[PDB]
């Protein structure tokens, strides 16, 4: 009775992350519960295949390796899962589970049945390429989470988390909620919020008081992933990675000039994958790599440049968040400019070759985007864009001073 | 079909952390551990009513050697957000004297909202110390919310970036505002 | 170039069964061209199978055993067989058309085409429950055709054909039709119609005379077939082997009185299953088997009874056909009635026991039916209702004069 | 949805082919070659415009025997077949002087077709010469379709279960005249 049991407890969790608003944790309880009768049968001899059928939903069934269970339950729990899985937005994994019921199906003649789960999968599919072009769909954001002092969190001292968390819910929301949390749970003056997103050390810490880390981490993906993980939806489905990048400096540290300025991106290992039956999972592991000042202007000119290229190569061109992008390029009033980093690297190690590189797609990049803004703009701006193109003009010119070519 | 992109243009007095409350917000970092930017201006993609919103925030110099350009920024613009500290009487003069009258004097019918920063600073003895030595206190948002209602703000609203107090809900409101 | 020129040839056959109306064969041209797309792509290593994979929608796949042909050729073709039996209405066969795209699409992430598909499944199996309840889907009658006359049919003298016509085209139709083709060409006073549905020996035949048979014919199954095929659909695709039924008696032949009544159920076996890429096919085998007037008396009961059984064992009844049923039953004007089978055979071989059994039913069923129709009937009939029920009595004390038995 | 069972009533006299040419429709068998039955009545199915529609062809016996109660099958009617031989005179006649009386005593607003048949024996040698050795000929369509308009028939459809012609329009025509 322990599978029996296991389907108790999974049943429980769901009800829980139902109420919650959790609906892809839901669904995951009840694919593992689908995974677990499935398994069972599978060694019956009823149903042709267990757990790992249910590994492409999700890598995590491998957790679960009476005539309360049989064909006609296994059936019922399919179709719990396609619909627990249609409320958690998560479209494209319908039909991994419609394939293990359609031959049964059509097996007993039942046509009305097969005609639903078709007419799902239709709608299915709309939705996909629905909110592949609209957006509407958010699946979550992701949160690294620590608490410290043994005398408040007993066992959770020191333990780190990646928590999932609804919709586009920000740091501001989550952390604001932890520290809600506690300081009612503790009192509020003897709970700390630690901000500094580095390695905390214990031994600089208050055993007087409880505190909490947070830190916005996004999945990340090696280039060998990002080849076979080819949409937003096969970034953020199955996703066991997480990054996020700090400023250092050599003299220690955090926030210096673009001279100083390090960066150290973590990345961190949870022991299962997300989407999960929890929406919190323990961290297994994880490193780190630091980046050089000259590699950390070459990195920023480059998700630059993408930026204002996937801009203007759209279809259709968002002519604001054009404008945000190109005016924050050319016309920068409050921080340093993307001169700053020309003079402080290319006035006369050779990596400053490809920082070279860079500032000439930048340049150009820059140039297509005052061409695309120059179709769009409707008068009332034109002289915007007339200093816009005034500014480009110049700073063209000072990198030719730098870099003696042409631009 | 594809998401619409809110302009909200964000100005005030150089020193009294509106850049920072940028950058903290759209990085999701605190204020500290966010890598600094040579570029100007963010995105960030926010939920309201259900519904997803990219708020492109443009963000402006607040000194007099920019007086001249900062307003070529203004059109189009759906909504203004006018920051000063709440620690900084001279920060809420400037909303007052300078700040209202250049973008209602450009744009008279987009809305705008007050917005108080480094409200955290409330508490802290010395920046308390430091006014009261000049016979002033940390504005109050009965005192802001006054100021907003008679200067027809949409409405006032404050945070701290430090803790990130009321940080989500300014542009929560933003939004609001626009639509 | 042979798999190149059975494309052309199977083109060319499609679009001439296109001009006719003649669906089925269309789309089995489809389907065979398909196939011999696939079993080259699979040799090649393209694909994953070639014409056994189409063998569950056509046993006749077996016959067919460039850089014109590729993955992009293949899906089109696929995407032509599915639209192709949505027209021939052999709706239930899409999915076995579509199983073999949709991994290619998930492959491709063509989320567009896979919500194409799933909406034809949909759509599918609601025509499928639809005419399942309607009975509106008519997919063809067949006949037996067979030439001779030598001089006149030159190599077609003395084959057997079995035809597979339009919709619900009658023997009247049919026959007419093919007497006027070959009337047209060769003069009507040349040409005979056999109406005789028996072997016709060549030796009493007129060389003169060019003559034509037509018998109609229907599926037929064995018991094992007709537990493996338990719907219409099933017992009206893939279907190879033809029966009909033909009155004789020794004294050789036709028609005749009860007590001298046989029957010769003649089975046929088309070299090829239907539908096929030709809508008549050579006949390869057959073989009959005679019934007794006992037999025959045996065999038409036992139809009579479960006829009156469906008529009233329906969800709702349709009063008029159970009326038409009931009272050719028990108030039969024209015909010998039910009783002159009990008094030629069951008044004092001990099969004589089963007609026995056999009228013990069909009292019942008429019975069944007379209580049925009484809830039925709206007071202008009523007294027809009422003859009926006293038709039914005098017929049941009669059974009992002869069976010795209640009734 | 289920589909619908049109009742058509058919009367004539006794020897005119009528069961014969009924059996014969119903089991798509040439005359001779269908297995006799003991049963009356006959159901098939056709379509027409498209649409499929079971046919239900009540059978009678034309003797007056039973002029009693064959009438009792008429109520519920939607069509009537009134047969006679077109190489039988004295059928033409009870078509006038006994069938359509009947049917429309009993079911003045329910339609009716003539229906001729035997029209195969117009050119049989021997039936023409029995009949002319009374001064008579084969009724032909012409005057078939005169006595149809005068007794207000639907139409006049003729056929022969021997040669198969016109048989299946006899009863396309019985739908149609239902609908």
């Amino acid at each position: 009775s322990t599978p029996e049991l296991r389907k108790t407890w999974l049943d429980s969790m769901a009800r829980i992350h139902v109420k919650n608003g959790d609906l892809s944790e839901a669904a995951m309880c009840y694919v593992h519960v689908t995974a677990l009768v499935a398994e069972y049968l599978t060694r019956k001899g009823v149903f042709r295949q267990g757990c790992t059928a249910f590994r492409v939903i999700t890598p995590n069934i491998d957790e679960e390796a009476d005539v309360h269970f049989n064909e006609d339950v296994l059936m019922e729990l399919l179709e719990q899962c396609a619909d627990g899985l249609w409320k958690a937005e998560r479209y494209e994994l319908i039909a991994d589970i419609y394939k293990l019921i359609i031959p049964i199906y059509e097996k007993r003649r039942d046509f009305e049945r097969l005609a639903h789960l078709y007419d799902t999968l239709h709608r299915a599919y709309s939705k996909v390429t629905e909110v592949m072009h609209s957006g509407r769909r958010l699946l979550g954001t992701y949160f690294r989470v620590a608490f410290f002092g043994q005398g408040f969190f007993e066992d959770e001292d020191g333990k780190e988390y990646i928590y999932k968390e609804p919709k586009l819910t920000p740091l501001s929301e989550i952390s604001q909620r932890l520290l809600k949390l506690y300081s009612d749970k503790f009192g509020s003056e003897n709970v700390k919020m630690i901000q500094d997103s580095g390695k905390v050390n214990p031994k600089d810490l208050d055993s007087k008081y409880a505190y909490i880390q947070v830190t916005h981490v996004i999945p990340f993906f090696d280039e060998k992933e990002l080849q076979e993980r080819k949409t937003e939806f096969e970034r953020s489905h199955n996703i066991r990675r997480f990054m996020f990048e700090m400023p250092f400096t050599q003299t220690g540290k955090r926030q210096g000039g673009v001279e100083e300025q390090c960066k150290r991106r973590t990345i961190l290992t949870a022991i299962h994958c997300f989407p999960y039956v929890k929406k919190r999972i323990p961290v297994m592991y994880q490193h780190h790599t630091d980046l050089n000042p000259i590699e950390v202007a070459i990195d920023e000119m480059s998700k630059k440049v993408a930026e204002l290229r996937q801009l203007c190569s759209s279809a259709e061109v968002d002519m604001i968040k054009l404008q945000l992008k190109l005016q924050g390029s050319v016309s920068v009033q409050v921080n340093a400019g993307p001169l700053a980093y020309a003079r402080a690297f290319l006035d006369d190690d050779n990596k400053v070759k490809l920082l070279k590189e860079v500032f000439r797609q930048f340049v150009e990049a820059c140039g297509q985007a005052l061409a695309v803004n120059e179709r769009l703009i409707k008068e009332d701006q034109l002289e915007y864009q007339e200093e816009m193109k005034a500014n480009y003009r110049e700073m063209a010119k000072e990198l030719s001073e730098i870099m003696h070519e042409q631009l | 079909s594809h998401m619409q992109t809110i302009k909200c243009v964000v100005v005030g007095d150089g020193a009294v952390g509106k850049t920072c409350l940028l950058i903290s917000y759209t990085t999701n970092k605190f204020p500290s551990e966010y890598v600094p930017t040579v570029f100007d201006n963010y995105a960030v993609t926010v939920m309201i009513g259900g519904e997803p919103y990219t708020l492109g925030l443009f963000d402006t110099a607040g000194q007099e050697d920019y007086d001249r350009l900062r307003p070529l920024s203004y059109p189009q613009t759906d909504v203004f957000l006018v920051c000063f500290s709440v620690v900084s009487p001279s920060s809420f003069e400037n909303v007052k004297e300078k700040w209202v009258p250049e973008i209602t004097h450009h744009c008279p019918k987009t809305p705008f909202l007050l917005v108080g920063t480094q409200i955290d600073l409330r508490d802290d003895p010395s920046t308390i110390e430091k006014l009261a030595k000049n016979k002033q206190k940390p504005i109050t948002p009965e005192t802001a919310e006054k100021l907003a209602r008679d200067l027809k703000a949409v409405k006032y609203v404050e945070c701290s970036a430090l803790t990130q107090k009321g940080l989500k809900n300014v542009f929560d409101e933003a939004i609001l505002a626009a639509l």
